[PDB]
């Protein structure tokens, strides 16, 4: 139970990190999508401005 | 008297046997705590650290 308790709490870390790393990586790329999307749309304003 | 004296030996063995019951559990507690005092400690520096 003591060993399983540590593994139980430690297993959540590996699962949380694996699940958080997927969201953290997507979060970093989300700014690129918004920046690239806004940059492309901003280019139209630059050509118009 | 040999049989009577032998009864005291088996009776006294209960003390040594009883002490071994608590000694085995107490000694085993150090192994369980050491396995958690070091495993979680190393992980605490990675998760909490």
């Amino acid at each position: 139970i003591i060993l399983e308790d540590q593994n139980c709490k430690l297993a959540k870390e590996k699962k949380l990190l694996e699940d958080r790393i997927a969201e953290f990586t997507t979060n970093l790329t989300e700014e690129e999508e918004k920046s690239k999307s806004l940059a492309k749309l901003k280019n139209k304003h630059e050509a118009m401005i | 008297q040999a049989k009577e004296n032998e009864k005291k030996l088996k009776s006294m063995e209960a003390e040594m046997i009883q002490l071994q019951e608590e000694l085995a559990a107490a000694e085993r507690a150090k192994r369980q705590a050491q396995q958690e005092r070091d495993e979680l400690a190393d992980e605490i520096a990675n998760s909490s650290g």
